[PDB]
């Protein structure tokens, strides 16, 4: 009991007397040892209210109107899978602040005067993080919209039919699955697909892009169109032979290097 | 004691974009490199935009001023040719600058192809010597590419990171460790922060280091060198309102600092002092911990006017100057008091102290 | 390694490259130093194939694909 009046006698700021009663968890099973620390106890259950505190009041801001949602589409980190981790780390403050009214307290801190209070508190503020519903809603979204990269690599102004957002679900996907909610399967499939043909479809689309303004500037300058006649019959008969694959043809692999080389070959 | 020494702001250019990267010119200290991503208002400006800011005069305007198609993710100085920029963009083009060519336009662009980066490349660095060097960049989908300088169009090396069989890894910070050019450690998105080694018989992710539970925002390695080898030290900042200090032969981490109430977005070791580091958090707030001094309070901290949300931190090469940008593209420079900058004769032993003590 | 890089530090054309080449010959064989040499091949070997487009010039393709350069996926070309 002197070492722990020396606690104070050293101690400065509420963090390291919070290690100190951490390190010293179990001394305080013994009842003196207990009945001796009484003080205190009420400081640093004021604290870690005035700190539940400030949780709650940074739950009370909604994700999209909070700073983490806008440094996390900046981070690359898809909005769904923003907010599940948002929700996920109040759920882990709240369960370390929890333990640390644990270990304030010691054992059978439910039944605490002060404990009881912060025990329903968790349990209530716990209940309303459950993100379930979250992940419920965003994968009923994407199989209601069904999309699909299966078809023609090619469709005719020249496209190549590859949206943005089929990058975005294999994201979504890949953060989730992390995170433990079992993504369907149906689900994981797509996200397969997209994850191997996203190279390709950039490639494919990044060479339209290239011949569409070497083309421009061909047209544009006509004195000019007898040198670079052979690149272009050549991109035109690629651009031919590609439009009988489809996007499981096995031709895919040198295609969409070897016509974007001559692509690139076109522009110098 | 922190003061706020520039402010450096454009409004044309920085305005309405975050801070993705910082970074300092070694051999020119005055000069300070940033990026920011794509305008939201105004999709006719440039996405990515790389401004070269100076500390040698008082010009508000940028020093040098370059932009992209695509939103510039991260930017560096060629540590060994100083009239060039590089720049990882949220395509996964990189892109590079000459300050003596006076083209707004990249110079050198890496093509788009699969063997190349598509995702988006958070991360690239250059690495080695004077007489070699290269290019290393890693993208969101664990691609790690290396490249020369004199030639972009092709990848000198390339291969995955590929950890646990069929499992990828999404590297969002990077670091090496001083007088390393073959180890590095790498963030993942998954909070697990995996060393891995460049080339060699199990070239890829080597070790797994596991705690963090949320995705990792920033890696540094000990910078500070002196008597007593610190170099296997490196510090990591995530998602989990903490800043974890690890050993790259430890396989869990050697401690934890909790004292952020957000986001910790950014943090990097004092190049100079040895137990000194500083972090940003989403508050706003620059905490800077000296673990000589305390090990549970941050040594200083200081509150950003307007509360941005902070992203990134960097310190100079002489050690004085924190160079610090925000969520407006309102990048802040604060000098510190010289007792916490410089280290006494026996930090250095009075961290190896502190750290015994852990 | 430090040597390796060193190496084109010293070193400014064909010739020199593959002097040195040859005064390390382990070098080729463990699975570590070979990424170096990933480095100099397009430099190297490369330029050779465009100098070739013999017996000499076959071994100066050997000299940086070590010993039995026909078992190499380059070499076999």
């Amino acid at each position: 009991t002197a070492r722990l009046r020396d606690q104070l006698g050293t101690a400065k700021n509420a963090n390291e007397m919070f290690r100190i009663f951490s390190r010293f968890n179990a001394l305080f099973v013994r009842p003196h040892i207990r009945g001796a620390i009484r003080e205190y106890q009420t400081q640093l259950i004021q604290r870690v209210k005035d700190d539940i505190e400030s949780l709650h009041d940074k739950f009370k801001v909604q994700y999209p109107q909070s700073q983490a949602c806008k440094m996390s589409h900046v981070r690359d980190l898809p909005p769904v899978s923003g907010s599940i981790i948002w929700a996920k780390q109040i759920d882990r403050q709240l369960t370390a602040y929890m333990k640390r009214v644990e270990d304030v307290l010691g054992k059978g801190w439910e039944n605490h005067v002060e404990g009881q209070k912060l025990k329903q508190d968790g349990d209530s503020f716990r209940m309303k993080l459950n993100t379930q519903e979250i992940f419920d809603d965003w994968a009923r979204k994407v199989q209601q919209r069904n999309l699909g990269v299966s078809g023609r690599i090619f469709t005719i102004k020249l496209k190549v039919n590859f949206l943005p957002e089929i990058i975005t679900l294999s994201k979504e996907v890949r953060n989730l699955k992390w995170l433990g909610f079992r993504v369907p399967l149906a689900i994981v499939n797509k996200a397969h697909q997209a994850n191997q043909l996203y190279p390709f479809a950039i490639s494919l689309i990044e060479s339209v892009r290239t011949y569409e303004r070497t083309c421009e500037k061909v047209e544009e300058r006509n004195t000019i169109s007898l040198l670079v006649a052979g690149l272009k019959k050549e991109v035109q008969a690629l651009i031919a032979e590609g439009i009988a694959l489809v996007w499981e043809s096995y031709k895919l692999d040198p295609y969409v290097q070897r016509l974007a080389e001559t692509v690139f070959n076109f522009q110098e | 004691k922190l003061s706020l020494n520039r402010q450096f702001f454009d409004e044309r250019w920085s305005k309405h974009r975050v801070v993705s990267c910082l970074d300092w010119s070694s051999q020119y200290p005055e000069l300070l490199v940033a990026s920011y991503n794509n305008n939201e208002d105004a999709p006719h400006e440039p996405d990515g935009v790389a401004l070269v800011w100076n500390m040698k005069y008082k010009k508000t305007t940028p020093e040098y001023v370059f932009h992209c198609q695509s939103a510039v993710m991260s930017a560096t100085f060629a540590k060994f040719h100083p009239n060039l920029v590089v720049g990882g963009t949220y395509s996964g083009q990189i892109v590079l600058w000459d300050n003596r060519s006076n083209k707004r336009t990249p110079v050198q662009r890496t093509p788009l192809s699969a063997a190349a980066h598509t995702h988006p490349v958070y991360c690239v660095n250059v690495v080695g010597t004077q007489n070699a060097h290269n290019l290393i960049s890693i993208s969101t989908d664990g691609k790690i590419c290396s490249w020369s300088l004199d030639m972009l169009s092709h990848p000198q090396d390339s291969m995955e990171l590929v950890h646990k069989q069929s499992k990828a890894v999404a590297v969002t910070s990077m670091s090496f460790p001083v007088g390393d050019v073959n180890n590095f450690v790498v963030g993942s998105e998954e909070g697990s922060v995996y060393t891995a080694c460049r080339h060699g018989s199990k070239a890829g992710i080597s070790e797994m280091f596991e705690g963090h539970q949320g995705p990792i925002t920033g890696i540094h390695c000990h910078a500070a060198v002196g008597a007593v080898d610190f170099s296997h030290l490196f510090v990591t900042s995530s998602f989990d309102w903490t800043v974890k200090l690890w050993t790259t032969k430890n396989n869990k981490p050697l401690y934890s600092f909790e004292d952020n109430a957000d986001y910790v977005y950014d943090v990097m070791w004092s190049p100079t002092h040895p137990a000194l580091f500083a972090c940003v958090d989403g508050m706003g707030r620059l905490d800077l911990w000296n673990l000589n001094n305390d090990t549970e309070v941050p040594t200083a901290s200081i509150s950003v006017e307007g509360n941005p949300a902070l992203n990134r931190v960097r310190w100079t090469h002489s050690g004085r100057e924190i160079a610090v940008g925000d969520s407006e593209g309102q990048i802040v420079i604060y000098d510190v008091g010289e007792q916490i900058a410089v280290p006494r004769n026996d930090e250095w032993a009075r961290f190896g102290r502190t750290l015994a003590e852990i």
